[PDB]
RNA sequence: GCUUGAGUCUCGUAGAGGGGGGUAGAAUUCCAGGUGUAGCGGUGAAAUGCGUAGAGAUCUGGAGGAAUACCGGUGGCGAAGGCGGCCCCCUGGACGAAGACUGACGCUCAGGUGCGAAAGCGUGGGGAGCAAACAGGAUUAGAUACCCUGGUAGUCCACGCCGUAAACGAUGUCGACUUGGAGGUUGUGCCGGCGUGGCUUCCGGAGCUAACGCGUUAAGUCGACCGCCUGGGGAGUACGGCCGCAAGGUUAAAACUCAAAUGAAUUGACGGGGG
């Protein structure tokens, strides 16, 4: 888990370059079992991505 | 009648049938064929072969328009997903891009009840 | 007084009204004994998907400390301002003063 | 819940000190403060049953503390219920 | 054929046809939880 | 009196806990328009159905309801029922660290009271999708079914009612004690290790168990209090009472009848179970 390894407090919805690593080409949130993210950070990540999607900083889907 | 050069093949690959519609990139249809209208009913209609023949008959329908480039939009779970694209390449269209456009609800509506066969 | 992070997205046509919007909104905050801990005009960005046919919008980020009342009032301002296509108000635990990942 | 400042005010009024947070009088005053505060919440939110279960625990705890205080020291009980405006 | 094999693999990656098959019919929540528990116990028996 | 049970305070942590309000994107349906032309749809196969009055397909715009893909997990939270996009507002509980404080304030609980899935009921809304009833098409010896095409209540919202479920861990609550191993989740101390809490899984020892199994989350060893059982059927029925708008719920017999009914496990045989 990158986030534990950097002592990250909360994942930022604004940090798009980070968040892009945890979404697929389709825009789907990648499972923690693939990425090795800790459960606590996977939940923060999911929330951050959902916030970023609302603000149209990330796509919901590859075919908008 | 008029020329286009670059259109879009829409493959509606259902479990029961394959509809192939070639449009321009504005989505205006030029021609179409179906496995069901290609001499296949029942079991045979829902096969990759019947979908291939539909792809060929659709290519015949759009030959007047003189299309060379197709973007392929594949929609649905059916047998005619792959066979239709191979047949379009074999008809001498250049396949520029293959997108899956299968509609997925992000939840959406309650589906029909399970069949007790 | 609570800490809030406000992002609002302005219609790209009204990009020239954004300096005016910022000074109006920040005055409404500081008028009621609030504090602007951070303001960042990100400018016009490509939207990840279309909103009301717009493929771009002008983003502003504000981290504010304010009474709940004026933030409720600023939310009503966003709703009725036709230029503001989308907004998000979020509570933060503490004041955020540092540069965003955008800058 | 009760704010840090509201809590500390009640501890001052009802304790023998700022440290005297454990006193039955303080506990009853703190529970009374929040019971009274939550009446406004449940006026608006009549179907917040989950929160109301927490309110009814506050009510039950206060009753048990008052009954303790009554049997230990009736005069302290009498003073307390007067200050807080409780029936019993 | 490279680009078609690439499209095929991209669809398997995204799990499109698994998603369509799942959504063809309604699964009661009881049935969903029952199969989730079955998948958990199977994955554990793998270990 | 005491502080060890039980509470209070201080700082912090995780969480689909609850109530209210807002909003987003995907999709279905519908409406309108463009392109286009003979099919579509459906099945085991069909047919009903839809389509030249132009469907289906495809594109554009619009309307509306409902649900929130991925994340997602023997993951989390909640007394249980249950709770899942995002945002705000109001709000309940749990847990940890270190310390202070109260001083047995506790445990259990008949009656009582509250909460209580789904269906159902009342009034007023809403209605996309789904779908009891219903209709038609099949299938069949028949087919009041399974399958298909439709489709109303209902599912959704507000408020009120109902009070039941295999409401299950088929395991009442509280406390104490009794070898281990491997995980998950969530705190925390110290220096990637080493500890120490909460919650939660799998396996297993003693012990227990009819056996199956349970096994520090006990079905072990004990204590407190409550609930409940006393052969099968008749019957959770009748009658009466209470409750309910009703549907019904709840409390709850008897005659009569049988010599069984039952649990677990064993050997076969059998399966339109598997290999
Ligand atoms: C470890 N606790 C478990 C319990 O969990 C339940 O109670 C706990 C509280 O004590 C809860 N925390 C938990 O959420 C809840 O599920 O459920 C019981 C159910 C019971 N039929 C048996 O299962 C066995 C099966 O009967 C058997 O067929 C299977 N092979 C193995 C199972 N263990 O033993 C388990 C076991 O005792
Ligand atoms: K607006
Ligand atoms: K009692
Ligand atoms: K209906
Ligand atoms: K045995
Ligand atoms: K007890
Ligand atoms: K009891
Ligand atoms: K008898
Ligand atoms: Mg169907
Ligand atoms: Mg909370
Ligand atoms: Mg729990
Ligand atoms: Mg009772
Ligand atoms: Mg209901
Ligand atoms: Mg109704
Ligand atoms: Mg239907
Ligand atoms: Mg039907
Ligand atoms: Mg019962
Ligand atoms: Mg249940
Ligand atoms: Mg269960
Ligand atoms: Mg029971
Ligand atoms: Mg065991
Ligand atoms: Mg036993
Ligand atoms: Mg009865
Ligand atoms: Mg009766």
């Amino acid at each position: 888990c990158r986030f534990t390894a950097e002592g990250v407090q909360e994942i930022d919805y604004k940090d798009i370059a980070t968040l892009k690593n945890y979404i697929t080409e389709s825009g789907k949130i990648v499972p923690s079992r693939i990425t090795g993210t800790r459960a606590k950070y996977q939940r923060q990540l999911a929330r951050a991505i959902k916030r970023a999607r609302y603000l149209s900083l990330l796509p919901y889907t590859d075919r908008h | 009648r008029k020329q286009v050069s670059d259109g879009v093949a829409h493959i509606h690959a259902s479990f029961n049938n394959t509809i192939v519609t070639i449009t321009d990139r504005q989505g205006n249809a030029l021609g179409w064929a179906t496995a069901g209208g290609s001499g296949f009913r029942g079991s045979r209609k829902s096969t990759p072969f019947a979908a291939q023949v539909a792809a060929e008959r659709c290519a015949d329908a759009v030959k007047e328009y003189g299309i060379k480039n197709l973007e392929v939009m594949v929609k649905g779970p059916g047998p005619g997903r792959e066979s239709t694209i191979r047949a379009l390449n074999a008809a001498g269209f250049r396949i520029t891009n293959i997108t899956d456009v299968t509609p997925i609800p992000h939840x959406g509506c309650r589906p029909p009840k399970k069949r007790r066969v | 007084m609570r800490h809030y992070e406000i992002v609002f997205m302005v219609h790209p046509d009204q990009s020239e009204q954004v300096p005016g919007m910022i000074e109006r909104y920040t005055a409404a905050i500081t008028g009621a004994e609030g504090k602007i801990h951070r303001l960042e005009d990100w400018g016009r960005r490509q939207l990840a998907y279309p909103i009301n046919k717009l493929h771009k919008a002008h983003y502003v980020l504000m981290n504010v400390e304010a009474p709940q009342e004026v933030i409720d009032e600023l939310e009503t301002t966003f709703r009725f301002n036709d230029a503001v296509i989308r907004s998000m108000v979020m509570r933060t635990k503490h004041a955020v003063t540092e540069a965003s990942p955008m800058v | 819940s009760l704010s840090t400042e509201a809590t500390a005010k009640i501890v001052s009024e009802f304790g023998r000190d700022a440290n005297d947070t454990g006193s039955t009088e303080v506990q009853v005053a703190l529970l009374t403060a929040q019971i009274n505060h939550l009446q406004g919440h449940f006026a608006e939110h009549k179907k917040d049953h989950h929160s109301r279960r927490g309110l009814l625990r506050m009510v039950s705890q206060r009753r048990k503390l008052l009954d303790y205080l009554k049997r230990k020291d009736v005069a302290r009980y009498t003073q307390l219920i007067e200050r807080l405006g409780l029936r019993r | 054929d490279v680009a078609l094999r690439r499209f095929k693999r991209s669809c398997e990656k995204a799990g499109v046809l698994a998603e369509v098959r799942r959504r063809e019919f309604y699964e009661k929540p009881t049935t969903e939880r029952k199969r989730a528990k079955a998948s958990a116990v199977k994955r554990h028996a793998k270990k």
